[PDB]
C-alpha cells in the first residue's frame, strides 16, 4: 500500500492512503530519502488519513511524498548474532561492522506476558554495595529502579552494577541506552571491548547494546527502549536464558511521549504530560519481567525532574519496581557516595523469612536510628548539639557513624577519586553494621567510617588518624 | 419560525447549510429543481478555472461574491440557489460548497428512499444469484425503499457473504463461523 | 501428564484450525436461503 | 483428547446468525473509537468490534458515538463494523467466582477454565437507599491489634487505608483477608466473611505474589481477586472496582457478608482521567475530570449493612489511597476522605521508627467506633486508648511505651480477638511494666503460646460470651500473673 | 503569628506540649493532694 | 454445514 | 405540551432538541420510555432549537432520539403539613416506602428571593445549651448560622445535638435537608427521629420534614436537593407564618455539585476548579433562606471545609451569608476537646453589649483575650519551658487551660463516643462559670476537673471526687 504525506509537524506526519489503510503500529517507509525514514502509525484520523510518529528527522519532507506500508510493525533482528553489536531503534547496526545476520526478526510491539506465566521466586542478588545489600537488597529476576536528580550518581551506580553483576553473570546481558549521552555509550562500548565482555573477533560476546540517545528525535527516544526489550525478550523466551537488562535512562521514554503528545492532538494532563502516561508506562514495563519461561533481572535508571519525586513520571514508575534505590542530592552534598537515601529506598525481599532475622534486624535498627536522627535534626539545627539528653547524643553519634559507613568507594569511581573500589560481601556488611549498632566503635571518630569497605578498614583508618 | 428537518441528518458547516436549503426548498416544495441546480453549480465550480479563481484568499471577498452572482445569474438559477450561493460567498464558506451539495445529495438519497447495501464476498458473485439476492433483500425494507447495492469483493472471508443494509448487518462469511468454532474449542 | 495433555490439546486445536482452512456455490445458496428466513 | 474438543465444543456453538444493529468506525486512536451510525445505542452500553474486542459507548453525540475500547486499539481500523450487544455493561456474579482470579469483565485469567456462573449483574447499579439499611453493629475483624482495638471496623462500613508508598496498606488488607479463615471454616454462617481483592493498575507479578500469599494461608477458597493491571486498558482499570463491587453486592443481597478492597483508587482515578481526556472532556483540577468525586462516591456508597427485611447481609469496603509526600490535602485523597466512614493513616516516619503497622492513632478515626466492637475488646480498648492518648501528650510514660510496643505486630499474622484481648489485658493491667520495653515483644509470643497450649477454655469462654466475666477476669488475671512470675 | 511554634507541630511544638503537660500534671498532683 | 464438515473430517483425521 | 428528542448524552449532561415550543430555562423535562422517573432540568439554550439539561438521575440507557416531554414549570414538589414525617428526594418523590405524599399544593423549587422591604431587623438570642456556642458566638432566632469544619471534626455530631436540643425545644415544623452526605447517616437520623418521637409513623403528628439527596446521586440531584428542602421550609414560613428551623448537611456539596457539571455545560473553569458562577449560585440559593416579616426561618447549615483550608472559594463565599459562624478546628479536636469549636475563629452578629448585656459580652471578650494570650505564651513555653515564666504568666496559662477544658461539654448524642452523659447548660450558668474561672475563684482546683462537665458545680464535684480517689 502507498500513501502520500499531507502534513508534517515536528516528529508527527499525516499520511493519506488511497487504498489499504495500514493498521495502527505498522511501520511505513518514506520514499525519496537518503537514509531509512520509518514512520510508526499511531492514530487513524478518518477520511483514509493516518497520523504517524517518525523514527528520524523529518527535515526535507514534502507534502505529497510517497510512503510505502511494510505490512508489519518495526521488526528488529533477534538472536545470538546481536550479541556484541550496537543497533539503533529500528534494528540497524551503528557499529560499522556490517549487517546483523540473524535468522529471525521480532516486532518491537508485543503483548505483555499473561498472569499464568508470572514467577514468584525471590532469591537475593548480592551486589557488593553496603547500603543496597543492607537496606534495600536486590532480587534475581526482579525489577530494580534507581531514582535520582541531575548529577547524583545514577550512571555511576548502574556502571558499578554492570561491573559487579554483569561480569560475574552466567547468562546474557542487554544495555538499552535511552536518551542519554552519546559519549557515555562510546565509553561503555570501548570499556566492554577492553574487558573482553564484547569480543570483536569471534562469537563469545555476552552483551547486546541498543542506543537511542539524547540527540535523537522523540520517536526514536520513545521506541528504543522497546527495541531493547525485544532483544531481551528473545533471549528470555526462545533461548530460556537468564538475562540482565540495564536501561539508562527510562524516564526519557515517558518524556519522549510527552514531546509528541501535543502534536498528536491530545488534551494535556498534569504538569503537561500525555494523558496516557500511566498506560504507556505499563504497556512498556509489563514486558520487562521474569516469566516461568526465563528470567530477566532489570536495572532501570529513572531521572527525577527538578529533584521532584512527586513528578508524574517517577511517581508512576514507583509501582513497577521490586527494589527502589532513591538517590538524594542532599546526601550527595554531604560527600556520602553512593547518595542512596536510606529512608527512601525499599525492597520487597526485605523480609525476615527471605533475608534472615539477623539481616532484617540489622537493617531495621539502622533505619530506626537514622529516623531518630532525622527527627532530632531540627533541635540540633537551632538549639545546637548541647541541648540534648545523653541518649539523644548517643543516637546522634551512632547515626552519624552509620551514615558515614553507608558510603563506599566504587571501582568505576577510582578514576576521579583515587580510592580503590570496594566490594563488600553481605555477611561483612551485616557484621559491621551490627557492631556499629551495638556500640563496639563508639570510641572511634566518625571520619574513620567514611569511604571504607568492611569495618576492619574503618578501624584501620581510625588507627591511622590517631 | 419553525424549520423543516430533513429525513437524514448531516452536521458541520456543510450539514447546517444543507439543512437550511432543504427546509427552504421543502417549504416551496421545489426539492428536485434545487437538487439539479446544486448539481449544476457543483459541476460549474468543480471546473478548475473557477475552482482556482473563487477559492483564492488573497483576492477580495466582494469581488468573488460579484463573480458568483454573475455565474449564478448567467446560468438561469432559481432565487433559492442564487441567494444560497450568495450566502455561501458572504460567510466565506465557498470551500464547503461541494460538501453542502454532497450533504444535500445524501438527504435526497434518503428522501427518495434509497438505502445503501454492501454485499462483501470472497469472489465475484453470479448474476442470477445476484438478482435473487437483490429480490430477497428487497424484503428487509419498508415501502418506498430501494437498494443501492455495491457488491464489493473481499477474498479474505473465504466464502459466504457479509450483507449490510443501512445499519442492519448479517455476517454469513465462513471465516466468522470458523473463528466462532475456534473460540468455542479454546473456551 | 497434565502438561502433556494441555500441550497436545493446544496443538490439536492449532492443527484442526489450520487444516479446515485449506478445505462451493451451495454455501451462497444456503446463505441466501437463510437471509430469506430473516423475517 | 479428541472428545473434550468435539463432543459439545463444536456440536453446541450457537451457530445461528442474527440481524445486527451496527455502526462504522470513523476514527480510532489511544483507545477511543469515534463510530458513525449506531443510532439506537444506549449510554454505557457494551458494543463489540469486528475483531472480538469489546467497548463501552460513553459519549453519545449527534454525529458520532465515543466508544472506549476494553483492550488494544491495534486491532481496530477505520471502517470496522461495531455491533450492538443491547446490554449495559455487566459481569458474572455468584459463589462460583470464589477461588478464581478474574479480569475487570469477569473472564478467568488463572487458567482454570470458565467460571460456571449463571447470574449476571450490572456494574453501575445504584446503592441502597435510606430504608433498606440498618446501623452498623457486627464487627469486621482485621486481626490487627491497632485496628481491632483503636480503629474498629464494622460490617457495612467504608474505612479508608491512606498513606504514602510502601507504608503497609496492602499488608493491612491482606492481613484482614487472611484473618477471616477462622470464621469461614466454622459453623456460624452469619460470621463468615467472603473477601474480594481488586487490583487496579498494579504490576502483574505483584498480583501473582499476592495470590501466592493468599493460597499459602488457604485464603483463596473464599476470595475473589479482580485484576486490572498496569498493561490493561484504562477502561478496564476504570471498570474493575465496579465489577468487584457487583461481585460483592451479590453476597450483600443474599444475607451473606462480604469484604472488598480497592487497591487502589488513585490508579482508578488516573485511568478515568485518561479516558476522559481522550474523550475530549474538559479537564479540572490536576487535569482530573469534574466528576471524579462522583466516580468514587457512587462506588463507595454501595458498601452497606442491610436490615432484616432485605436479608441482613453486608458489604464492607476498604479503599486504598496513595498520597504523595504525605500530602493528605491533595484532590483525590480529600475526596475519598470526605466520602468514607473513617481513615487509617499510615506514616513513613512511624514505619521507620519501628512502629509496624505504621498506623497513626492520632489521625486514624473510625466514625462507627465502639458500636462495632465486642464487649471484651471495648473494655480493654477504651482504657488502652485513653492511656495511649495520655502517653502521646507527654511523649505516665512507661505504660505508654508498653502499649506502643504492644501494638506492634508481625506481617501475615492476624491474631484472634480473644488472644488480642488477653494481650491487651496483660499490657493494660500492669503485668508489663516490670519488663523492659525491648523484651515485651518476645514475652507476648511466649504468652500467646502458653495461652494457646493449656488455656483453650478461657479463650473459648471469651469467644462465646463476647465479654469477660469477673470470674474469667480473675482466671486470666492469675494465668498472666503466674506466667509473668515464670517468665 | 502568635502560637505558631505549637501550631506547626514540629519538633518544637511537640516538646512545648510535653512541657505543658508535664508541668501541669505535676501541678494537678500537687493541687489534688491539698484538697 | 461447513462447521460440521470441520467437525467430522478433522475428527476422522486426528483419529 | 412540547415534545423534544435527546440528541446528546455526555455523563450527566443531556442535550435535547425541540421542534415546536422550546422550554424556558429551569424547566423540568420528563424522559419518556423509562421505568423510573428521570427529570432533566434545562440549563442553557444552545441555539439551533436545542437546550442543554442536567439530569436529576443517572443517564445510563438513554438513547439519541428518545422522546422528552416539557412539564411547563420548574421542578414542583409537594408542600404542606403532609410532608412532615416523610422523606422525599430532589424531585419530591417519597423514598421512605410509605406511599404518595398527598398534599393540596405543589411549589416550584426555583423562586425569587424576598425583597429588601421584606427583611426583619429583630435579633434575639436562641439559647442552645452549649457552653462555647452560647458564650462566645450565640445564635439568633431567625438567623443563619453555619457550621464550618473539615472531615471528621464534628459537624454532623454538632448538628444532631442542635437538632435534639432546639428542635425538641421547638414547636414549629423543623426541616432537614441532606445534601450530598452519607446514606448511613441519613438512616441513622431517620431512626433517631422515629425513636425520639419527633417523627411519628402512626398517628401522624410529626414535626420534621426530611429531604435527602446523598453522595450516590448525580451532580444535578445534589445541586437541587438543597433547593427542595429550602422550598419546603419556605412554604412553612410564608404559607403558614410559622417559625421554622432548617438544618442543611452538608451545603458545600451544593457548590461542589455545580463544579462537577461546569466544564460539561461549556464554561471556562474559575479558580480552584470552581464554576465561574459560584458566588451568584450560592447567593440565589442562600438569599431565600432568610427570615422575612411574613415568618421566621432559623437556618443551621453544615459547611464542609476541604483540607481544612477556610480560604477555599466555597467556605470563603459562604462566610458572608451567615449571622453566627461556628468554626470547628481539627487542632482542638486533637486536644480531646469536644465540641471542636474554635473560640478565636467563631463570630456572632449579636455578640453586642447592647443586645446580650455587658456581663455576657465582657465574659466572652475576657475568655477570648485570655485564650489569645495563651497562644502568645505558648511560644515562650516552647523555647524556655514552663518553669521560667513570671507567676502572672503561669496564672494566665493555668486559667487559659481551665477555660479551654471548661469550654468542652458532653453531648447527649455523643454518649456512645464519650461514655459520659449529656449536659444542657443554661446561659447564665455558662456566664457565671466562665466569670468565676476568669476571676480566679478556682485556681486551687486542678484543670482536669473542668473537662467534659456541665456547669461549674459539676466541676467542683469532679474535683472533689478526683481528690478523693487520687
Ligand atoms: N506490619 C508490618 N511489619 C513489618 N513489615 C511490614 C509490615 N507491613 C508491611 N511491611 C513491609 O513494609 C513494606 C510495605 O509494603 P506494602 O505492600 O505492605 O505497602 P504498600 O502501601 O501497598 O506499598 P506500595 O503500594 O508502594 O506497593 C513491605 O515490604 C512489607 O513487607
Ligand atoms: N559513587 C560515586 N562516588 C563519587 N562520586 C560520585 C559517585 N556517583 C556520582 N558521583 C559524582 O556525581 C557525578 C555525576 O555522576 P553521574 O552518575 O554521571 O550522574 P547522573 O545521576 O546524572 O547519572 C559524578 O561525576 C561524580 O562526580
Ligand atoms: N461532640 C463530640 N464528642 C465526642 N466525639 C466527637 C464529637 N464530635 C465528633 N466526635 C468524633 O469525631 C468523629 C467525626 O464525627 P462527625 O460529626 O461525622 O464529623 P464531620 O461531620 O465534620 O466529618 C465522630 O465519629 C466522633 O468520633
Ligand atoms: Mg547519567
Ligand atoms: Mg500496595
Ligand atoms: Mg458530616
Amino acid at each position: 500500500a502507498t500513501g502520500r504525506i499531507v502534513a508534517v509537524i515536528g516528529a508527527v506526519v499525516d499520511v493519506q492512503f488511497d487504498e489499504g489503510l495500514p493498521p495502527i503500529l505498522n511501520a511505513l517507509e518514506v520514499q525519496g530519502r537518503e537514509t531509512r525514514l520509518v514512520l510508526e502509525v499511531a492514530q487513524h484520523l478518518g477520511e483514509s488519513t493516518v497520523r504517524t510518529i517518525a523514527m528520524d528527522g523529518t527535515e526535507g519532507l514534502v507534502r505529497g511524498q510517497k510512503v510505502l506500508d511494510s505490512g508489519a510493525p518495526i521488526k528488529i533482528p533477534v538472536g545470538p548474532e546481536t550479541l556484541g553489536r550496537i543497533m539503533n531503534v529500528i534494528g540497524e547496526p551503528i557499529d560499522e561492522r556490517g549487517p546483523i545476520k540473524t535468522k529471525q526478526f521480532a516486532p518491537i510491539h508485543a503483548e505483555a506476558p499473561e498472569f499464568m506465566e508470572m514467577s514468584v521466586e525471590q532469591e537475593i542478588l548480592v551486589t557488593g554495595i553496603k547500603v543496597v545489600d543492607l537496606l534495600a537488597p536486590y532480587a534475581k529476576g526482579g525489577k530494580i529502579g534507581l531514582f535520582g536528580g541531575a548529577g547524583v550518581g545514577k550512571t555511576v551506580l548502574i556502571m558499578e552494577l554492570i561491573n559487579n553483576v554483569a561480569k560475574a553473570h552466567g547468562g546474557y546481558s542487554v544495555f538499552a541506552g535511552v536518551g542519554e549521552r552519546t559519549r557515555e555509550g562510546n565509553d561503555l562500548y570501548h570499556e566492554m571491548i577492553e574487558s573482553g565482555v564484547i569480543n570483536l573477533k569471534d562469537a563469545t560476546s555476552k552483551v547486546a547494546l541498543v542506543y537511542g540517545q539524547m540527540n535523537e528525535p522523540p520517536g526514536a527516544r520513545a521506541r528504543v527502549a522497546l527495541t531493547g526489550l525485544t532483544v531481551a525478550e528473545y533471549f528470555r523466551d526462545q533461548e530460556g536464558q537468564d538475562v540482565l537488562l540495564f536501561i539508562d535512562n527510562i524516564f526519557r521514554f515517558t518524556q519522549a511521549g510527552s514531546e509528541v503528545s501535543a502534536l498528536l492532538g491530545r488534551i494535556p494532563s498534569a504538569v503537561g504530560y500525555q494523558p496516557t502516561l500511566a498506560t504507556d508506562m505499563g504497556t512498556m514495563q509489563e514486558r520487562i519481567t521474569t516469566t516461568k519461561k526465563g528470567s530477566i533481572t532489570s536495572v532501570q535508571a529513572i531521572y527525577v525532574p527538578a529533584d521532584d519525586l512527586t513528578d508524574p513520571a517517577p511517581a508512576t514508575t514507583f509501582a513497577h519496581l521490586d527494589a527502589t534505590t532513591v538517590l538524594s542530592r542532599a546526601i550527595a552534598e554531604l560527600g556520602i557516595y553512593p547518595a542512596v537515601d536510606p529512608l527512601d529506598s525499599t525492597s520487597r525481599i526485605m523480609d525476615p523469612n527471605i533475608v534472615g532475622s539477623e539481616h532484617y534486624d540489622v537493617a531495621r535498627g539502622v533505619q530506626k536510628i537514622l529516623q531518630d536522627y532525622k527527627s532530632l535534626q531540627d533541635i540540633i539545627a537551632i538549639l545546637g548539639m548541647d541541648e540534648l539528653s545523653e541518649e539523644d547524643k548517643l543516637t546522634v553519634s551512632r547515626a552519624r557513624k552509620i551514615q558515614r559507613f553507608l558510603s563506599q568507594p566504587f571501582q568505576v569511581a577510582e578514576v576521579f577519586t583515587g580510592h580503590m573500589g570496594k566490594l563488600v560481601p553481605l555477611k561483612e556488611t551485616i557484621k559491621g553494621f551490627q557492631q556499629i549498632l551495638a556500640g563496639e566503635y563508639d570510641h572511634l571518630p566518625e571520619q574513620a567510617f567514611y569511604m571504607v569497605g568492611p569495618i576492619e578498614e574503618a578501624v584501620a583508618k581510625a588507627d591511622k588518624l590517631a | 419560525a419553525k424549520l423543516v428537518r430533513p429525513p437524514v441528518q448531516v452536521y458541520g458547516i456543510e450539514g447546517r447549510y444543507a439543512t437550511a436549503l432543504y427546509s427552504a426548498a421543502s417549504k416551496q416544495n421545489k426539492l428536485e429543481q434545487v437538487e439539479k441546480e446544486l448539481l449544476r453549480v457543483a459541476q460549474i465550480l468543480k471546473e478548475p478555472k473557477v475552482a482556482a479563481s473563487v477559492l483564492n484568499p488573497y483576492v477580495k471577498r466582494s469581488i468573488k461574491v460579484k463573480s458568483l452572482n454573475d455565474i449564478t445569474a448567467k446560468e438561469r438559477f432559481s432565487p433559492l440557489t442564487t441567494n444560497l450561493i450568495n450566502l455561501l460567498a458572504e460567510n466565506g464558506r465557498l470551500s464547503n460548497t461541494q460538501g453542502v451539495v454532497s450533504a444535500f445529495s445524501t438527504m435526497m438519497s434518503v428522501h427518495r428512499g434509497e438505502v445503501p447495501c454492501t454485499v462483501t464476498s470472497a469472489s465475484p458473485l453470479e448474476e442470477a444469484t445476484l438478482s435473487e439476492l437483490k429480490t430477497v433483500l428487497k424484503s428487509f425494507l419498508s415501502q418506498g425503499q430501494v437498494l443501492k447495492l455495491e457488491a464489493k469483493t473481499d477474498p479474505s472471508i473465504l466464502g459466504g457473504m457479509i450483507v449490510r443494509i443501512g445499519e442492519k448487518y448479517v455476517d454469513m462469511s465462513v471465516k466468522t463461523k470458523i473463528q466462532k468454532l475456534g473460540r468455542a474449542m479454546r473456551e | 501428564q497434565n502438561m502433556m495433555r494441555r500441550k497436545e490439546q493446544e496443538h490439536m486445536i492449532n492443527w484442526v484450525e489450520k487444516h479446515v482452512v485449506q478445505s462451493t456455490i451451495a454455501k451462497c445458496i444456503a446463505d441466501l436461503k437463510l437471509l430469506a428466513k430473516k423475517a | 483428547e479428541m472428545s473434550s474438543i468435539l463432543e459439545e465444543r463444536i456440536l453446541g456453538a450457537d451457530t445461528s446468525v442474527d440481524l445486527e444493529e451496527t455502526g462504522r468506525v470513523l476514527s480510532i486512536g489511544d483507545g477511543i473509537a469515534r463510530v458513525h451510525g449506531l443510532r439506537n445505542v444506549q449510554a454505557e452500553e457494551m458494543v463489540e468490534f469486528s475483531s472480538g474486542l469489546k467497548g463501552m459507548s460513553l459519549n453519545l453525540e449527534p454525529d458520532n458515538v465515543g466508544v472506549v475500547v476494553f483492550g488494544n486499539d491495534k486491532l481496530i481500523k477505520e471502517g470496522d463494523i461495531v455491533k450492538r450487544t443491547g446490554a449495559i455493561v455487566d459481569v458474572p456474579v455468584g459463589e462460583e467466582l470464589l477461588g478464581r482470579v478474574v479480569d475487570a469483565l469477569g473472564n478467568a485469567i488463572d487458567g482454570k477454565g470458565p467460571i460456571g456462573s449463571k447470574t449476571r449483574r450490572r456494574v453501575g447499579l445504584k446503592a441502597p437507599g435510606i430504608i433498606p439499611r440498618i446501623s452498623v453493629r457486627e464487627p469486621m475483624q482485621t486481626g490487627i491489634k491497632a485496628v481491632d482495638s483503636l480503629v474498629p471496623i464494622g460490617r457495612g462500613q467504608r474505612e479508608l487505608i491512606i498513606g504514602d508508598r510502601q507504608t503497609g496498606k496492602t499488608s493491612i488488607a491482606i492481613d484482614t483477608i487472611i484473618n477471616q479463615k477462622r470464621f469461614n471454616d466454622g459453623s456460624d454462617e452469619k460470621k463468615k466473611l467472603y473477601c474480594i481483592y481488586v487490583a487496579i493498575g498494579q504490576k502483574r507479578s505483584t498480583v501473582a505474589q499476592l495470590v501466592k500469599r493468599l493460597t499459602d494461608a488457604d485464603a483463596m477458597k473464599y476470595t475473589i481477586v479482580v485484576s486490572a493491571t498496569a498493561s490493561d486498558a484504562a477502561p478496564l482499570q476504570y471498570l474493575a472496582p465496579y465489577s468487584g463491587c457487583s461481585m460483592g453486592e451479590y453476597f450483600r443481597d443474599n444475607g451473606k457478608h462480604a469484604l472488598i478492597i480497592y487497591d487502589d483508587l488513585s490508579k482508578q482515578a488516573v485511568a478515568y482521567r485518561q479516558m476522559s481526556l481522550l474523550l475530549r472532556r474538559p479537564p479540572g483540577r490536576e487535569a482530573y475530570p469534574g466528576d471524579v468525586f462522583y466516580l468514587h462516591s457512587r462506588l463507595l456508597e454501595r458498601a452497606a449493612k442491610m436490615n432484616d427485611a432485605f436479608g441482613g447481609g453486608s458489604l464492607t469496603a476498604l479503599p486504598v489511597i496513595e498520597t504523595q509526600a504525605g500530602d493528605v490535602s491533595a484532590y483525590i485523597p480529600t475526596n475519598v476522605i470526605s466520602i468514607t466512614d473513617g481513615q487509617i493513616f499510615l506514616e513513613t516516619e512511624l514505619f521507620y521508627k519501628g512502629i509496624r503497622p505504621a498506623i497513626n492513632v492520632g489521625l486514624s478515626v473510625s466514625r462507627v467506633g465502639s458500636a462495632a466492637q465486642t464487649r471484651a475488646m471495648k473494655q480493654v480498648a477504651g482504657t488502652m486508648k485513653l492511656e495511649l492518648a495520655q502517653y502521646r501528650e507527654v511523649a505516665l510514660l512507661s505504660r505508654g511505651v508498653r502499649l506502643t510496643e504492644l501494638l506492634k505486630q508481625g506481617q501475615y499474622s492476624p491474631m484472634a480477638i480473644e488472644e488480642q484481648v488477653a494481650v491487651i489485658y496483660a499490657g493494660v493491667r500492669g503485668y508489663l511494666d516490670k519488663l523492659e520495653p525491648s523484651k515485651i515483644t518476645k514475652f507476648e509470643n511466649a504468652f500467646l503460646s502458653h495461652v494457646v497450649s493449656q488455656h483453650q477454655a478461657l479463650l473459648g469462654t471469651i469467644r462465646a460470651d463476647g465479654k469477660i466475666s469477673e470470674q474469667s477476669d480473675a482466671k486470666l488475671k492469675e494465668i498472666v500473673t503466674n506466667f509473668l512470675a515464670g517468665f | 503569628g502568635a502560637g505558631s511554634i505549637r501550631e506547626a507541630g514540629g519538633a518544637f511544638g511537640k516538646r512545648e506540649q510535653a512541657e505543658e503537660e508535664r508541668y501541669f500534671r505535676a501541678q494537678s498532683r500537687e493541687q489534688l493532694a491539698a484538697l | 454445514q461447513k462447521l460440521f464438515v470441520d467437525k467430522i473430517r478433522e475428527y476422522k483425521s486426528k483419529r
